[PDB]
């Protein structure tokens, strides 16, 4: 089926690979060559994960877990049952994600819109790739990669942070949380500003952007403006994930001690290092 | 105990909310249709919401959605296959017919208004106060399409008064008439303004507007429709 | 070399914009601030006017009284020495009354008293400001959305330094005012309630935090992608749907088999962000009042 206004946009063209071969939809779904590609990698991965499940013992989705090659194999291959499945699935995950992004580029070309969505999706993909590929290669083994299980990937988050102390002291991590938290702030403010102007007090007429500009100016003395807040949400979000990847590519690689000690660089500055008093005197 | 009550209750609230939210995103484009425009058999599992009405502000009326939804115009496309789900090929010229990436929607043929009731977009030539404050002023520069040929000269900047932003460049063609081109589809360069979407010969086809001091929402849509659509339909006469 | 619309290529300035009047008392608005060309490439160049009524004056004054009260304390920790104060800026911490003073207001000024004084000033600052959020909307005839979402943020903060501490029987539980000290408080709270990943409200709050980044990325990116059709003029695409709204929706329909509308996306957007602190605040409040160890709880489920 089609939304009521869609038929005019369902024309041929925009595909990057295959010409007309996969230029069609299945229900609402567009399928390019890359829709075929995401299905292939994703159904392999789902299959190999199911396969990993049987060797493990269970069918419980909350117990299923697939671990990477123990540190002992470094960046070499490994037997399927001991990190081989994780290596193939990770390739499939990479394939499924990259394919999804390029399919997105195909939908953009057909629709005549900017590529900004797939580009933004690529920051998530790079964060994923940093945990499963960029860190571990730099670190000399697949084994520093997180496992794939609902609750074991969480265990791995802790285990890997407590290897450095309170991971709160990673300074790239601090910037990253700042952007996550600031993103959430902004998304609540945006949702609420547009809504409140479109659904005014009962009986009143729909408010306008000017009213939107006035409300923020009245409250904090500044309004970013409708082009600006969509720019701002994009930036805040992408910067969060970028600082996330950066806070982790530098961990276990240029810095591997306890992140709380990294801050000694500042306190040990000559002009106040030896001055008595304070917390560090 | 209290924590498992809170969690049990929370899942019920979240399911209610997804439901509310999904039906709220059914106030446009629904009910779903087959490719011929009739109502589809399978509408999905979320029922259309009870209608709501927006009171529009400068005597422009109301909007009640959902409501009987009509494209308010002819669609120049035909099927390319004997069954559901394939592409619909344009029956004439997709740039002129306003289909595909060149589409447009039959928006109200009145211009948008600010909160004071004045047209929101005006050419800078008549926007008292308004001047270019930073960046290369484009007014006066030659305009080049994707064929690497000049199509025109920038003669003004159409500006959003309330929001104080550049919205369109007003371009002049060889014959002396003008066209509005979206700011977001042009590239302001030091000695030229480059338009990647249109070839020099498609500038004359850009939908004109009735008055020179205002643009209606219907015209914006025909304008933006037409230049975005060139990205696909101008491919042959594009180069680099 | 196609323009992206992340930064403006040309800026335009006109008469200062003083806003909409209505029922807003124009005697409480300032004049216009200056214009920033720096801001101008990304957002609006105009600063001000700002509305500084009596609730705002009250709010701004306590806000600063709270910050100064913390700041005074920091200087006393530094033995009034500038180089020390900068050196150890992140190490100072204004801690609350030790456990023995309960919910009492007896603990001495330098061992809890100042903390309480600070919190009081923060209390009235936040709650005054929330009132403002409401009152500024009310004067413009707009919905109360900004205030109901703010309440959710408020929920987390209230639980953290006020509700939990009261239900737990002491102000010692509250959060200290300091950069590293609040991070240590955070780590600390976690090691004591056994496994912060087995608190289900904590997990959900995380799902909404990341989900808020995914949703603002999707949304922001989508409006820029259709800004070549007027996309960011949302209220008018809500009131009279155009090709911006259409190709926006159909990008998502073709990508993931469903979509939103210009109005509905903002409903999705406000709930994604609000739920973060809504579920987080429930997670915290329950911690140590009802459930001492989320791991144990997760083994029994009671
Ligand atoms: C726990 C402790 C609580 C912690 C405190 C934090 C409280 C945070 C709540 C923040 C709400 C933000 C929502 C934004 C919003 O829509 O506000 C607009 C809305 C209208 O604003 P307006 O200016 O008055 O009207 C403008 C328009 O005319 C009309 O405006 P409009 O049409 O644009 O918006 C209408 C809107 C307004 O929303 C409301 O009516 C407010 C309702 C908020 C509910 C809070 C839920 C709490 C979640 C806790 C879950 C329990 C676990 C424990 O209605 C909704 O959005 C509906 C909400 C969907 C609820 C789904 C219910 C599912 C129930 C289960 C059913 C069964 C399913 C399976 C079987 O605001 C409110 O309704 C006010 C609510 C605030 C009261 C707080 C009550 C708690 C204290
Ligand atoms: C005890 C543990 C430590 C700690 C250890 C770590 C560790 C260890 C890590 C973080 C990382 C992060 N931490 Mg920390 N962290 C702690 C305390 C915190 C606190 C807090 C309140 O104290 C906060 C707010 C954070 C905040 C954050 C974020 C900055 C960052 C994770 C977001 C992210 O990377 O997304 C990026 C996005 C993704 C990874 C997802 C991308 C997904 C892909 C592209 C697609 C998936 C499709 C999928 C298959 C679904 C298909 C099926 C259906 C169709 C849907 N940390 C404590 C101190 N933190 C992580 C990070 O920085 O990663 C770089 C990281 O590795
Ligand atoms: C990013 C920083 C750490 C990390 C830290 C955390 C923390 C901390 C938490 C989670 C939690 C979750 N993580 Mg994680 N997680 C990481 C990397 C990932 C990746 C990945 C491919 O990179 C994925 C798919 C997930 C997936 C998930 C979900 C199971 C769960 C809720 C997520 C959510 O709402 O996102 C927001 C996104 C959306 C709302 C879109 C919906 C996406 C859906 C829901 C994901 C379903 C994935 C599915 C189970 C994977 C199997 C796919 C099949 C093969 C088809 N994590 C890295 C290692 N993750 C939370 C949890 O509840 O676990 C119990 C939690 O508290
Ligand atoms: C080592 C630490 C523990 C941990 C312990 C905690 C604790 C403890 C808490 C969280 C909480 C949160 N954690 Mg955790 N968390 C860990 C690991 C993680 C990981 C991860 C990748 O591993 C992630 C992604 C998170 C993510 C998150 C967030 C979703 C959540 C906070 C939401 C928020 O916006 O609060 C930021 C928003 C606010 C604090 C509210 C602000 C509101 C007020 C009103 C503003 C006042 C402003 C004032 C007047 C000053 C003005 C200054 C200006 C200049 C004017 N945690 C580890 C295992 N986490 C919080 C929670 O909800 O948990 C359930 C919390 O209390
Ligand atoms: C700034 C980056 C933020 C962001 C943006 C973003 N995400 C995006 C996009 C954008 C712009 C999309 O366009 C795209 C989307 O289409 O959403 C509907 C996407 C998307 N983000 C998703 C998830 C996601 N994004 C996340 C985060 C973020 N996304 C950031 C915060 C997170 C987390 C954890 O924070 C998750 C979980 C998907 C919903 C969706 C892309 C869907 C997709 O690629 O389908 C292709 C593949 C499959 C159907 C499944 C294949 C899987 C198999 C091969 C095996 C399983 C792999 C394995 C890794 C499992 C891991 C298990 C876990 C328990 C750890
Ligand atoms: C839905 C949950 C998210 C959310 C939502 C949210 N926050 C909100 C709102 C909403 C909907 C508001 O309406 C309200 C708002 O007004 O923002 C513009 C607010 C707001 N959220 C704020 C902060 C905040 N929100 C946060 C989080 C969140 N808010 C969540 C992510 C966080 C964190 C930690 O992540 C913070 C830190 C404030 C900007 C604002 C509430 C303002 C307020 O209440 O303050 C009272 C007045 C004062 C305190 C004045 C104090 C002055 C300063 C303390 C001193 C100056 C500091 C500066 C460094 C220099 C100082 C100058 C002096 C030296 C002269
Ligand atoms: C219709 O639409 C709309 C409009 O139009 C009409 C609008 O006007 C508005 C109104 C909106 C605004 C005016 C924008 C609001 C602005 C913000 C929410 C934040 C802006 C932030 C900046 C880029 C930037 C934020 C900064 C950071 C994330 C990094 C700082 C981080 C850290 C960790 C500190 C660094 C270092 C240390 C060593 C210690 C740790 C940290 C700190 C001390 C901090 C809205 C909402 C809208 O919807
Ligand atoms: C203003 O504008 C906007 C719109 O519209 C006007 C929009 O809609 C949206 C989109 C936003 C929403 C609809 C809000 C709700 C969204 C979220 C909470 C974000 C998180 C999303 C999800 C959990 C959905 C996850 C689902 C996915 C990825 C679909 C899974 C894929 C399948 C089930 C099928 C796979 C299809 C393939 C492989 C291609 C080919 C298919 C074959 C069968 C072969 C935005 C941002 C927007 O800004
Ligand atoms: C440069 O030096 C001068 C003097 C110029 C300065 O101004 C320097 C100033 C500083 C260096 C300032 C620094 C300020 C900070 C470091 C503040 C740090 C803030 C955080 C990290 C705070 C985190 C969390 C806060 C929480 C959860 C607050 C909770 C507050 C409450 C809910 C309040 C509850 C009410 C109380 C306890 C009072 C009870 C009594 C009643 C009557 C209601
Ligand atoms: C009554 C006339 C005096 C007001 C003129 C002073 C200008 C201040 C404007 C505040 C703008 C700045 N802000 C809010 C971003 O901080
Ligand atoms: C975390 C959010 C989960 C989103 C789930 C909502 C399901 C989408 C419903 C779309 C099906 C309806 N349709 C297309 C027939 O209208
Ligand atoms: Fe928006």
């Amino acid at each position: 089926a089609l939304l009521s206004f869609e038929r005019k946009y369902r024309v041929p063209g925009g595909t990057l690979v295959g010409g007309n071969l996969f230029d069609f939809w299945v229900g609402p779904f567009y399928v390019g060559f890359f829709g075929v590609a995401t299905f292939f990698f994703a159904a392999l991965g789902i299959i190999l994960i199911a396969w990993s499940a049987v060797l493990q013992g269970t069918w419980n989705p909350q117990l299923i877990s697939v671990y990477p090659p123990a540190l002992e194999y470094g960046l070499g291959g490994a037997p399927l049952a001991k990190g081989g499945l994780w290596q193939i699935i990770t390739i499939c995950a990479t394939g499924a994600f990259v394919s999804w992004a390029l399919r997105e580029v195909e939908i953009c070309r057909k629709l005549g819109i900017g590529y900004h969505i797939p580009f933004a999706f690529a920051f998530a993909i790079l964060a994923y790739l940093t945990l499963v590929l960029f860190r571990p290669v730099m670190m000399g083994a697949w084994g520093y990669a997180f496992p794939y299980g609902i609750w074991t990937h969480l265990d791995w988050v802790s285990n890997t942070g407590y290897t450095y102390g309170n991971f709160h002291y990673n300074p790239a991590h601090m910037i990253a949380i700042s952007f996550f938290f600031t993103n959430a702030l902004a998304l609540a403010l945006h949702g609420a500003l547009v809504l409140s102007a479109a659904n005014p007090e009962k009986g009143k007429e729909m408010r306008t952007p000017d009213h939107e500009d006035t409300f923020f100016r009245d409250l904090v003395g500044y309004s970013i403006g409708t082009l600006g807040i969509h720019r701002l949400g994009l930036l805040l979000s992408l910067s969060a994930v970028f600082f996330s990847a950066l806070c982790m590519i530098i961990t276990g690689t240029i810095w591997f001690d306890q992140w709380v000690d990294w801050w000694q660089w500042w306190v040990k500055l000559p002009w106040w290092a030896n001055i008595p008093g304070g917390i560090n005197g | 105990d209290l924590a498992s009550l809170a969690i049990y209750s929370f899942w019920i609230f979240l399911a209610g909310l997804i439901y509310y939210l999904q039906t709220e995103n059914m106030r446009e484009g629904y009910p779903l249709e087959n490719e011929d425009g009739t109502p589809a058999a399978n509408q999905g599992p979320f029922p259309l919401p009870k209608p709501k009405t927006f009171i529009l502000p400068h005597g422009r009326g109301t909007l009640t959605v959902p409501g009987p939804e009509s494209e308010d115009r002819p669609i120049a496309l035909a099927r390319t296959a004997v069954s559901e789900g394939f592409p619909h090929a344009p029956t004439g010229d997709p740039m002129k017919d306003g289909v595909g990436p060149a589409s447009w929607v039959a928006r109200r043929d009145l211009p948008e208004l600010d909160g004071h009731g004045h047209n929101k977009i005006k050419p800078m030539k008549a926007a008292a106060g308004f001047h270019v404050s930073a960046g290369k002023n484009p007014i006066g520069l030659p305009v080049r399409g994707c064929d690497l040929e000049i199509a025109g000269k920038v003669v003004d900047i159409w500006v959003d008064i309330p929001e104080q932003m550049a919205r369109f460049l007003e371009v002049e063609l060889k014959d002396g008439s003008t066209r509005l081109l979206p700011m977001q589809m042009v590239k302001v360069q030091s000695n030229r303004v480059h338009v990647n979407a249109l070839s020099s010969d498609l500038f004359a086809g850009i939908p004109t507007i009735k008055s020179p001091t205002e643009v209606t929402l219907l015209e914006e849509d025909k304008i933006c429709g037409y230049v975005a659509g060139g990205l696909m339909y101008a491919a042959p006469k594009r180069k680099s | 070399a196609e323009y992206q619309n992340i930064f403006s290529q040309v800026q335009v300035r006109g008469p200062a914009d003083l806003g909409m009047t209505e029922d807003v008392n124009l005697a409480n608005r300032s004049g216009v601030g200056p214009f920033s060309t720096l801001l101008g490439w990304f957002g609006n160049a105009q600063l001000g006017p700002i509305y500084l009524g009596s609730l705002g004056v009250l709010s701004l004054f306590s806000g600063l009284m709270w910050f100064f009260t913390i700041g005074i304390w920091f200087w006393y920790q530094a033995g009034w020495n500038p180089a020390v104060f900068l050196r150890d800026l992140f190490f100072f911490s204004l801690e609350p009354p030790a456990p023995e003073y309960g919910l009492s207001f007896a603990a001495p000024l330098k061992e809890g008293g100042l903390w309480l004084i600070a919190s009081f000033f923060m209390f009235v600052a936040v709650w005054s400001w929330w009132g403002r959020t409401y009152l500024r909307a009310q004067a413009l005839g707009m919905g109360k959305h900004t205030a109901w979402a703010f309440l959710s943020a408020i929920w987390l903060w209230m639980v953290l330094g006020f509700i939990r501490p009261i239900l737990m029987g002491s102000w010692s539980e509250a959060v200290p005012y300091g950069i590293f000290s609040h991070l240590d408080w955070t780590n600390n709270f976690s090691l004591v309630h056994g496994n912060l990943r087995y608190n289900p409200f904590h997990d959900l709050s995380i799902a909404f935090l990341y989900g808020s980044a995914l949703l603002f990325a999707m949304h922001g990116a989508t409006i820029l992608a259709v800004s070549r059709f007027g996309g960011e003029r949302e209220l008018e695409q809500i009131a009279d749907r155009g090709t911006a709204a259409e190709r926006a929706a159909l990008f998502w329909r073709w990508t993931m088999g469903f979509n939103a509308t210009m109005e509905g996306i903002h409903r999705w957007a406000i709930w994604m962000a609000v739920l973060v602190t809504l579920t987080g605040g429930i997670g915290i409040l329950l911690s140590g009042t009802v459930v001492d160890n989320w791991y144990v709880w997760g083994q029994n489920h009671g």
